[PDB]
């Protein structure tokens, strides 16, 4: 399973959560930004590693990072 | 998707009664019939198109060629049989293993039988002469 | 799925990627599960014993097959009239036309000619009988067994050396310099003086008589009393140690007594050198102390910290070792043709071409690998804190200046060198060959003149080698540099100018790809956290503009193409200049090498004719049919590489899913199921497999062309010369 | 020449290198 | 003076590669 | 208790000890000391309870004889171990040694005559009855 | 007692993957591979050292000799198989019995295959002539 880490530069724009085609991500409440929220990655066992979340992230250098790890049936995207 | 190729009745009866699918068979006898079928016809390309096809030992060379092809095929099948672990009776590990043994015995035997027919087919008309 | 046992990440992969990546990561011992530093060095020491043993088994196999199937004794009796034999052929696919094409005249059966030069090596060392070759083969197999036992023994828990033993740099340097270099070279000077020089004199010295055979009649009495000139004096018996210099005009090769004196002189230098560093006897240098003192005002901290940087990074050590090996391997190639050591080897033109090309391609791979492990060092082992402000961290600090100037030099060379070739090609096309840009290589002719080449308009600056090397070698050196049929400092002209700058383009461009990959290995503007992803990873996805081939591994992959291209230019140039010499066609080389059609027509097109006629419907087959077939095989493998390099993964993965559908729906075949799910090869694997087919196809094509063109059109030559005074 | 006795001797030396390689390769794994 | 053992060619280039491939199949597919 | 310190030998248990019966001998030791195994070789008994698996009852009784004669260890117990796992104490049966007479044992094998008054074999012809009845 | 002969790893892997011990095999295919191995090499001493070794029918005599040796060996093994009663799967009575059947089929087949190679090995170089 890939590791999806969220760093403290997150502005809570939720764009990575909307970008994700696997519902890996969600917003939890936070105090570190004005939005009061931060992305979280509770369901990374469904993460395929497509990095659409990283594409959507607007912060210079990104607040969300996908590290491609061990491959599973889910993470390889296999229908068989 | 349900197609006429997927759904014909005497096509379904034929496939269901091929020795790999036929009810009541042991996996050895399944492999034996399969090998005998394949080894029989497989000598044809080896004997007629092989490098010694125009010499008098062309049939013998095609026979030993076919046995070589069946032995290497059996290595894959017997190795497959040792590693499957999956399903009950015919796809048992011992089940596939008995099929591999029967396939090789039938395969070599089918080639030898086809060799004997090709080597001694003049005898079927020998009564008249 | 327990394979691979060293990686539980890979072992739990249910796809076919588990098999490929287990193979590809099997020798990456640092990244394995449960690896410690101490167990890593212990595993390497024993693995190195196994690699050593393979080298000796390879050499014993060559010795056995030449002894058992070759014609060494028949070749020793007639070195000009006999083609050396590598091994016999037994191929049941052979028809009658192939058996007789590979069966030499009067011969018993089909054989391969040998182009490794092993006969010339064995003969020059003094081997004269098949029993010499067979006892070499047995001895190397026993030597291989000893190293295999040693590797096994040093894995036993009583004999596994500690981590401090492996990191004792000073003791390893003292022993490797004094014994592994020095004593080994001294021993070889012993072989030359006791065995090889008497064999050249016609006196058989072997194990049965070498204890009672004086190599010199005054034996060892001039050595201890300091009267050493007796060993060089022709009136005190045949000399064993000389400094004649140059090449032997009867053979075209180095003087054997010069070779013996060379290895004796450098043995003393290496034995002395291996007394430099401080082991357990109080005296000697600390390497950390030498490095820490060398700190000047412009280079910051200087070399401080580099001891612990090098001694704790195997990738740094390997990168240094590969770079030095690669320089030395090129030097072997350049000096083997220019100053040949082996009897009857310059007369074997195919062997000289094969040996130059072999060692330059090896040197090219070693150079690329040195920069690869330099890049791996920066991602895996480089500590910026312990290397704070030293010369290493200062390279990374001005890395945009390094890359942009390397980019400038390669564009500066590439624009004008290509522009000059194209200018000359247009001139030839329009019937104006006197309007070519023919630049005289006067700076290199200056170098030749300083070594005593007589070239009319070029001055000897310091006064010539009479002033600058007034040694005993000077008469034999000057007689060999100015002689015809002498390979020392070949005559060069404008065609030599243009290809040397093309070579310099290939050297700077390949370096640029490798250095940028090594210096952007840790991060760039497009990927500032690249070191967190490692050496080899596919990309960072299509975001930020797209990031394909961003890893340091991908710069290795790109530079292999440029290395293959550069060594291609180098070996094309060596081959065409030498077949123009061997074929008495130097004026054709000087005329047609200044424009690129001349390279296409007079080198590639003309010398392909015996190769592609190696088999034909009109004339059957000949001995070149295997090279003709390999030549086509190499074109096929190279072109197959293009499929992996161009058509990338997502095409193939969607194709495989339809095949997976087809298998599961096909009667009698869907009973058979895979244990590992078929997937397309990974993005990195597609690049590696495509590079592998490209490279193998590159090498096999050129080797088939180089050997078959030389062995058919220019196989043999005199190599004797008349010295010049 | 390499007689038939010397070919047989060479395979015995090769067999001993083979078991030595077998010892090393299992100690390495 | 054409010294070959054809049976050694058959064994070392045909038989034991197919058996090494079978052996390697058992190594990489077991468990 | 634990096994005596012994590096193993080829003179110990065979497949009979897996399928038919093996034997267990239990003794207490006050001092760690070296004794000869009945299988062959030297072992060391621990300072505690010692348990040792042997192939025959005679091997167990031979060790008990060694433990008495050499080390003055008296309290040895021998068990017959069945392959299902059942232990049956076989030595000593009633806690009192066999050589000392004990009220409570039944006399087994007693023939109430001197040996020369046994009947003739012709007297017991065509029967499974023996002349030692 | 634990010895280096008793404890080597790739010696243990080799023995564990011989067909008598290899996981996933049926006892027939076990016997088939064992017989094919033994019958192959057993014709060598019979054909080269037998009483008809210097005549032209020496290979045929060695082939029928090997079949005789395997048939008598099978009588012992099949008789052993009928009488064992002892243990589950491979040491089942039917298990040993299927091994005996496979051994004889493979044994005779291994001898016939080795016969064909020794009788027709000139054909492997027949292309060149
Ligand atoms: C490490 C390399 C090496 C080794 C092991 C040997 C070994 C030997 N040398 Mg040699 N030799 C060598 C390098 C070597 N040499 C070099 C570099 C030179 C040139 C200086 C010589 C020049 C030389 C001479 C002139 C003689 C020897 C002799 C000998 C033998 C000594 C016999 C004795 O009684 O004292 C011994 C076999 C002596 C001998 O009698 O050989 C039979 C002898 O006379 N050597
Ligand atoms: C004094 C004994 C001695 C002798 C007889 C030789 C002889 C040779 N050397 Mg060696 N060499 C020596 C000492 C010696 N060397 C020393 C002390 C070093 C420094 C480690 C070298 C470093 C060296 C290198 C790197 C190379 C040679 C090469 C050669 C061959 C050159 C052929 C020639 O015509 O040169 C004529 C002689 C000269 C032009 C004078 C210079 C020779 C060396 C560099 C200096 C030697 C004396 C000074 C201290 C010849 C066999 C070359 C070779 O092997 O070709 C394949 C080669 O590439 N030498
Ligand atoms: C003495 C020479 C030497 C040694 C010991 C090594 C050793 C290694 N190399 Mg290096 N390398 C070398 C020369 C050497 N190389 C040369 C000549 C090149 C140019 C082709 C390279 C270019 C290179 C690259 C690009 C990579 C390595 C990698 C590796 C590591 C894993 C090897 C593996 O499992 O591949 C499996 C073998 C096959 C698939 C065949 C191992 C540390 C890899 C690594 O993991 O680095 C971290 C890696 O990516 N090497
Ligand atoms: C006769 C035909 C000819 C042609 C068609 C070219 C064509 C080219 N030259 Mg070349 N060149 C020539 C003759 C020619 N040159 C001669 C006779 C010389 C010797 C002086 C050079 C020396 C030369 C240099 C040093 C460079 C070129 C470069 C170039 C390329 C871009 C030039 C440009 O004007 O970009 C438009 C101009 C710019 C983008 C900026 C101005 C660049 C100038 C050259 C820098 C001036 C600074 C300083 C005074 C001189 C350089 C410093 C130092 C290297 C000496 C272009 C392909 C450039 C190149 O190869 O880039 C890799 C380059 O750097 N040429
Ligand atoms: C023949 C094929 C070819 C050619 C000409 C090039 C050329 C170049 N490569 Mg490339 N390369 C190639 C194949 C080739 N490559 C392949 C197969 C790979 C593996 C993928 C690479 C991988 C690679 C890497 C990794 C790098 C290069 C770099 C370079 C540049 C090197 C510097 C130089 O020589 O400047 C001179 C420029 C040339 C010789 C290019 C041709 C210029 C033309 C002839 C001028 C056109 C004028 C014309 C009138 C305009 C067209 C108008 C028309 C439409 C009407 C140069 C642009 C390096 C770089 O970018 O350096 C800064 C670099 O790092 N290459
Ligand atoms: C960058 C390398 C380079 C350099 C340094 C030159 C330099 C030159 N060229 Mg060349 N040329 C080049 C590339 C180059 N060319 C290329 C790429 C082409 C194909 C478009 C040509 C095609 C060409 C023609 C047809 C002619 C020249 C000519 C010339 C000369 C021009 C003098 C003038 O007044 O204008 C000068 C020596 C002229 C000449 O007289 O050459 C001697 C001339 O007629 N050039
Ligand atoms: C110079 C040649 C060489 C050497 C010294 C090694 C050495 C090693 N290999 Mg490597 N290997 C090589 C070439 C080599 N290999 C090649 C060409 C490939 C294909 C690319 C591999 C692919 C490979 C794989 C897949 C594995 C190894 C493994 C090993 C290690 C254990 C060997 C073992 O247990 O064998 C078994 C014994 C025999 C084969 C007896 C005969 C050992 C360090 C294994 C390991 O675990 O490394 C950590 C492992 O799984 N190697
Ligand atoms: C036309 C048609 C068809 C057909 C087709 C086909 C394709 C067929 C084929 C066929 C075949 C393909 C056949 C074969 C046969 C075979 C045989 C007949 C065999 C025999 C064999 C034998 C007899 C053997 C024996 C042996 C030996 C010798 C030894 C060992 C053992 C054994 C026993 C094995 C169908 C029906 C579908 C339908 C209708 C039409
Ligand atoms: C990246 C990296 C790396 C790598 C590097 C490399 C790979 C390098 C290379 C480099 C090289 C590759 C170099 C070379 C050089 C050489 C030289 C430096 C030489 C010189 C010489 C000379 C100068 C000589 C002189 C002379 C002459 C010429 C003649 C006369 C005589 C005399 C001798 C005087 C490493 C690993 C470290 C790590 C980090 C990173
Ligand atoms: C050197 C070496 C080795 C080896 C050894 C040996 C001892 C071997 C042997 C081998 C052998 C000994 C082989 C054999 C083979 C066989 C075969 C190849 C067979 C075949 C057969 C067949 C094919 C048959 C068929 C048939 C028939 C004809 C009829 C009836 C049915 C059947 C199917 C049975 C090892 C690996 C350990 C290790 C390393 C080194
Ligand atoms: C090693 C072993 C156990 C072998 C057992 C015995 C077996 C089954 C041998 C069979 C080997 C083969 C030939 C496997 C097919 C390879 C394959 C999936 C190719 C499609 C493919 C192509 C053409 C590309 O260009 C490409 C480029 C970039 C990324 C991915 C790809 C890619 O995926
Ligand atoms: S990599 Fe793809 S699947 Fe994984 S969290 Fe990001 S968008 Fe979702
Ligand atoms: S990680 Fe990036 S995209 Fe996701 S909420 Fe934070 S700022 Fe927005």
């Amino acid at each position: 399973s890939h590791s999806v880490k969220i760093y403290d530069t997150c502005i809570g724009c939720t764009q990575c959560v909307r970008a994700c085609p696997l519902d890996v991500l969600e917003m939890v409440p936070w105090d570190g930004n004005k939005a009061g929220t931060i992305a979280s990655s509770p369901r990374t066992e469904d993460c395929v590693g497509c990095k659409r979340c990283e594409t959507a992230c607007p912060t210079d250098f990104l607040s969300i990072r996908v590290y491609l790890g061990a491959e599973t049936t889910r993470s390889m995207g296999l229908a068989y | 998707l349900l197609t006429p190729v997927n759904n014909s009745t005497a096509i379904r009866w034929f496939i269901d009664n091929l020795p790999i699918n036929r009810v009541g068979m042991d996996e050895f006898t399944r492999g034996l019939e399969i090998g005998m079928a394949h080894g029989y016809w497989l000598i044809g390309p080896f004997a007629l198109l092989g490098p010694l096809r125009n010499t008098e030992l062309g049939l013998v060379a095609g026979l030993v060629s076919t046995i070589g092809l069946l032995l290497i095929s059996t290595i894959g099948l017997s190795g497959y049989a040792s590693l499957v672990e999956d399903v009950p009776t015919e796809f048992d590990r011992k089940g596939w293993s008995r099929l591999a043994g029967g396939f090789l015995v039938g395969g070599v035997g089918g080639a030898i039988f086809a060799f004997a027919i090709l080597q001694f087919f003049p005898l079927v008309s020998a009564i008249a002469r | 799925t327990r394979f691979p046992k060293f990686s539980q990440d890979l072992a739990q992969d249910p796809t076919t990627r588990r098999i490929w990546y287990g193979i590809a990561t099997a020798h990456d011992f640092e990244s394995h599960d449960g690896m410690t530093e101490e167990s890593l060095y212990q595993k390497l020491f024993a693995t190195h014993f196994g690699h050593l043993a393979i080298i000796f088994l390879w050499s014993s196999g060559n010795l056995f097959h030449i002894a058992w199937q070759g014609n060494f004794e028949q070749w020793v009796s007639n070195p000009t009239g006999v083609v050396p034999i590598a091994h016999a052929i037994w191929d049941p696919h052979f028809g009658k036309g192939a058996v007789e094409a590979f069966t030499p005249e009067g011969g018993a059966g089909p054989v391969n000619a040998a182009y490794s030069g092993l006969y010339y090596l064995y003969y020059t060392l003094g081997m004269r009988f098949n029993s010499d070759l067979y006892q070499g083969s047995i001895f190397l197999m026993v030597l291989a067994t000893v190293f295999l036992i040693a590797g096994w023994l040093h894995l036993q828990p009583r004999f596994r050396p500690s981590l401090a033993w492996f990191k004792n740099a000073e003791s390893r340097l003292n022993h490797h310099l004094s014994a592994l270099f020095g004593v080994s070279s001294l021993a070889f000077a012993g072989h030359m003086i006791h065995v090889a020089i008497p064999a050249a004199r016609g006196q058989r010295v072997d194990w049965s008589n070498f204890l009672n055979t004086l190599p010199h009649p005054a034996g060892l009495a001039p050595f201890f009393t300091g009267n050493w000139g007796v060993y060089a004096d022709p009136q005190a018996g045949p000399p064993i140690l000389t400094f004649i210099g140059g090449l032997n005009p009867a053979t075209g090769t180095l003087w054997l007594t010069d070779i013996a004196h060379h290895h004796l002189a450098i043995a003393v230098i290496f034995i002395i050198a291996g007394h430099m560093y401080r082991t357990n006897f109080g005296i000697g240098h600390s390497i950390k102390e030498i490095l820490d003192a060398h700190k000047g005002p412009l280079t910051g901290e200087g070399h401080r910290g580099l001891y612990d940087t090098i001694n704790n990074s195997l990738h740094f050590q390997l990168g240094l070792a590969l770079a030095s090996l690669g320089v030395v391997t090129s030097l072997v190639a350049q000096h083997t043709y220019a100053l040949p050591a082996y009897f009857y080897m310059p007369q074997d033109h195919t062997t000289m071409a094969a040996l130059y090309t072999h060692h330059q391609y090896i040197a090219g791979f070693l150079m690329v690998g040195a920069f690869a492990h330099g890049a791996i060092f920066f991602v895996r082992d480089y500590d910026p804190k312990a290397n704070e402000n030293n010369v290493l961290a200062r390279m990374l600090e001005h890395k945009e200046a390094l890359i942009s100037h390397l980019s400038w030099v390669s564009l500066f060379l590439g624009f004008h060198t290509l522009g000059l070739y194209v200018h000359n090609d247009v001139m030839l096309a329009f019937g104006r060959p006197e309007d070519q840009l023919l630049i005289e290589p006067v700076f290199a002719q200056f170098v030749q003149v300083q070594s005593g080449k007589i070239i009319e308009g070029i001055p000897a600056l310091f006064g010539g080698p009479g002033v600058t090397a007034p040694g005993e070698f000077l008469t034999g050196w000057l007689g060999s540099v100015n002689a015809n049929n002498s390979p020392i400092f070949l005559p060069i002209g404008p065609g030599d100018f243009l290809v040397h700058h093309a070579i310099a383009l290939g050297l700077h461009t390949t370096t640029l790809i490798l250095v940028k990959g090594a210096l952007d290995a840790r991060g760039s503007k497009l990927m500032p956290d690249k070191k967190d992803f490692g050496f080899a990873f596919p990309c960072d996805g299509p975001g930020r503009g797209g990031t394909c081939d961003i890893s340091a591994w991908d710069a290795f992959y790109l530079a292999v193409f440029w290395m293959l291209n550069t060594i291609g230019w180098v070996t094309f140039y060596w081959h065409w200049k030498w077949i123009s010499i061997w074929g008495d066609n130097v004026a054709q080389f000087n005329a047609s090498s200044t424009y690129l059609m001349g390279w296409l027509r007079d080198y590639l097109w003309a010398n392909s004719a015996p190769l592609i006629g190696g088999y034909s419907p009109s004339g059957g087959t000949n001995a070149l049919s295997v090279w003709a077939w390999m030549f086509l095989f190499g074109h096929l493998v190279w072109a197959t590489g293009f499929m992996f390099l161009i058509a990338w993964r997502g095409y193939w993965q969607e194709l495989i899913e339809t095949l997976v559908w087809a298998h599961e729906r096909t009667p009698l075949a869907n009973l058979v199921r895979w244990k590992d799910k078929p997937v397309a090869m990974s993005i990195v694997q597609g690049r590696l497999v495509g590079l592998a087919h490209f490279t193998i196809g590159y090498i096999l094509t050129y080797a088939a062309f180089l050997i078959a063109s030389t062995a058919a059109l220019y196989p043999n030559g005199p190599a004797a010369f008349t010295p010049a005074i | 020449v390499v007689s038939g006795a010397q070919v047989a001797i060479a395979f015995v030396v090769a067999l001993i290198a083979g078991i030595a390689a077998l010892l090393l390769s299992t100690a390495l794994g | 003076s054409y010294n070959v053992f054809p049976a050694l060619v058959i064994i070392t280039t045909l038989v034991v590669p197919f058996m090494a491939a079978a052996a390697l199949l058992f190594i990489i597919e077991r468990d | 208790g634990s096994t005596p310190l012994f590096g193993g030998s080829t003179g110990g248990l065979l497949r009979k000890a897996q399928i038919e019966e093996k034997y267990l001998i239990v003794w207490n030791s006050k001092e760690e000391q070296v004794f000869e195994m009945p299988t062959g070789g030297a072992a060391t008994m621990v300072a505690g309870t010692n348990v040792l698996y042997l192939a025959r009852k005679e091997q167990c009784h031979a060790l008990h004889r060694q433990l008495v004669s050499t080390f003055k260890i008296r309290d040895s117990k021998i068990y017959r171990v069945y392959p299902n796992g059942e232990q049956v104490l076989i030595f000593p049966m009633d806690g009192v040694p066999s050589e000392k007479s004990n009220p409570g044992r039944e006399v087994v094998g007693y023939v109430p005559r001197k040996i020369g008054d046994n009947p003739n074999p012709v007297d017991v012809k065509f029967t499974g009855k023996e002349t030692f009845d």
